[PDB]
């Protein structure tokens, strides 16, 4: 005679069941008795693994994830919130694998000029720069324009944004501005630099957020990020909010990478130098590539350094006493771009390849090559997928079958200058017909 | 892509 | 050398200690230990699979999954005394083996499979997918 082994079994031995189970048969679980939800949604495991297994969630992001849904809901329980995240990720995920599914498009106007320069998208924000010296604003979930932000005297080339609705800019104007979307003015204009911003980013340590900006004067200045508003202080040393200069390269800084009081910048010298902005002082010089660097990575988690040379290269460092500890062969041309995945290391290069290592060991993991040969100008990774963009081409990976899910999408594009995507929604800035327009997609 |  | 189990039912089993070792809880017993409430039909079942796994390395299984095509009570019990006997590969098989009864399954079939009871209002089922 039959027996429910689920009800009679030790709670602990009925999960570990639930475990060896696809999500699938979970839910259909959840609704064969009024014991069976109750013992299933008295597990918040169940569905912390699930997140993982799918990786909508690390270890390390876990507990963020958490406060999160709390403060998304409120009254729910951790058990029934964790899986209420995994069906709706689970599914959004589905519908970006699906070859017959099609993403809901919006395009919206650019800048006066075809070519954006760089883009930002967070809390609901993506904010675009061109050489129009020009900042635009705008509403990923309504999907519309919000507002344009004007101050540069040169074409914008680099824009951090900061939570709270403050976003930092860099410009050939030389000039490094603090604005506020909220009131959609520019609240700050710290001079300095003797030459372009190239690049910037933002960095907290001791719950203070400082600003890093590199240039082609050669230097790095590092500003704090504040807490009639043209606010304008044509002196370093009579500006509160600057902090100091770090020289050390002899060429163009052209990318910068930091967490907490460490930062990392890549030259055209061909060197790499990690600073330590609490003391502000150089920690390390990485030398050995024989060409300009385009791209560095901080990879605080496992405190290394990742660079991508012109020199057709990849390095990886030991940031725990400066020595050199890989060196990686994938590509035949410039390597300009690269991004850390939880679970990959992604570089593209001028050749339009594109290789994903593993973030630990970097054993070959993954490499695409787009049709036209055209090199990569954007990409952007999850550990689920690779969206790529590059003259007359913009594809979707789906990273576990390794197979391309879309690649005419955005067919009509002529360039895909920036590409970012997150959840159920993927952007893109791209040309069409000599002018700049702002593209997003939806999977939800 | 670099700046003018 | 060997070792003697006493099933529930008073009846000994000699096995080699070396093979009984597979019991954790036999492994810390550190001549004759008891097997208490494990009927002794079952605790036979379990040392056959001690037998047979005798030089398996552990961190699905073809054999396991033919040894294990049992009745529903008895696999409830080899769970059960497998987890008394702190025999954590047999408790795996039995768990994979139920959870495959489970797999790609719906609410009435699983109910049907274990002849279960659906408690559920009409109201409370609409309101469950």
């Amino acid at each position: 005679l039959k027996r429910d082994l689920i009800t009679s079994l030790p709670f602990e031995i009925s999960l570990k069941i639930f475990n060896y189970l696809q999500f699938e048969d979970i839910i259909n679980s959840l609704g064969v008795s009024q014991n069976w939800n109750k013992i299933i949604r008295k597990s918040t495991s169940l569905w912390k693994k699930l997140l993982i297994s799918e990786n909508f969630v690390s270890p390390k992001g876990f507990n963020s994830l958490n406060l999160k849904l709390s403060q998304k809901y409120p009254k729910l329980s951790q058990q029934d919130r964790l899986r209420l995240s995994f069906l709706e990720n689970i599914f959004i995920l589905k519908n970006w694998y699906n070859p017959k599914f099609v993403p809901q498009r919006t395009t919206l106007r650019g800048h006066m000029t075809s070519v954006i320069t760089c883009l930002q998208f967070e809390d609901n924000y993506v904010i675009t720069g061109a050489d129009d010296k020009m900042i635009r604003v705008y509403d990923s979930i309504n999907k519309k324009f919000l507002l344009q932000l004007s101050g540069h005297d040169g074409g914008v080339w680099a824009l951090k944004y900061a939570h709270g609705g403050i976003l930092v800019s860099g410009s050939t104007d030389r000039t490094v501005r603090v604005w506020d979307i909220k009131k959609g003015c520019c609240t700050h204009v710290f001079e300095g630099h003797n030459s372009t911003v190239r690049c910037l980013d933002i960095v907290e340590y001791k719950n203070i957020k400082y600003i890093v900006t590199g240039s082609r004067d050669n230097t790095l200045h590092v500003w704090k990020l504040p807490k009639d508003y043209p606010l304008v202080f044509h002196t370093p040393e009579e500006n509160p909010y600057f902090v100091g200069v770090l020289r050390g390269h002899m060429a163009s800084v052209r990318t910068v990478s930091g967490h907490g009081n460490i930062v990392v910048s890549g030259s055209y010298d061909n060197t790499l130098i990690v600073w330590d902005v609490a003391q502000m002082k150089c920690l390390y010089i990485l030398s050995g590539h024989t060409d300009r660097i385009y791209s560095t990575i901080y990879d605080h988690e496992r405190k290394r350094c990742i660079s991508a040379s012109m020199d057709t290269t990849i390095r990886i460092w030991d940031l725990e006493n400066g020595e050199l500890m890989y060196t990686l062969q994938g590509h035949t041309a410039l390597v300009g771009l690269l991004r850390l995945s939880d679970k990959f290391l992604v570089s593209a290069a001028a050749d339009g390849s594109i290789r994903g290592w593993d973030a630990n060991d970097y054993s070959r993991k993954f490499s695409y090559h787009h049709t036209n040969l055209s090199a990569i100008t954007t990409f952007y990774v999850s550990d689920n997928i690779l969206v790529s963009g590059s003259e007359n081409q913009f594809n979707i990976y789906n990273l576990r079958s390794g197979k391309l899910v879309h690649a005419n999408i955005l067919k009509d594009a002529d360039q895909i200058w920036s590409v970012n995507f997150k959840g159920k929604t993927l952007v893109a800035a791209v040309e069409k017909d000599g002018q700049s327009f702002l593209e997003i997609l939806d999977f939800s | 892509l670099t700046p003018p | 050398s060997n070792v003697v189990l006493v099933s529930g039912e008073g009846e000994r089993f000699t096995v080699d200690k070396k093979i009984a070792e597979r019991s954790l809880l036999l492994k810390n017993y550190l001549i004759v230990m008891p097997v208490p409430n494990v009927r002794s039909s079952v605790l036979q079942k379990v040392i056959e699979w001690a037998e047979h796994h005798r030089d398996s390395n552990f961190p699905v299984d073809s054999w396991d999954r033919e040894f294990l095509k049992v009745d529903q009570e008895m696999l409830y019990e080899i769970i059960l005394a497998a987890n008394y006997l702190n025999i954590k590969p047999l408790l795996d098989a039995g768990c994979k083996v139920v959870a495959e009864m489970i797999r790609g399954r719906s609410p009435e079939e699983i109910r049907r499979t274990f002849n279960i009871v659906n408690d559920f209002t009409p109201e409370e089922e609409a309101a469950i997918r």
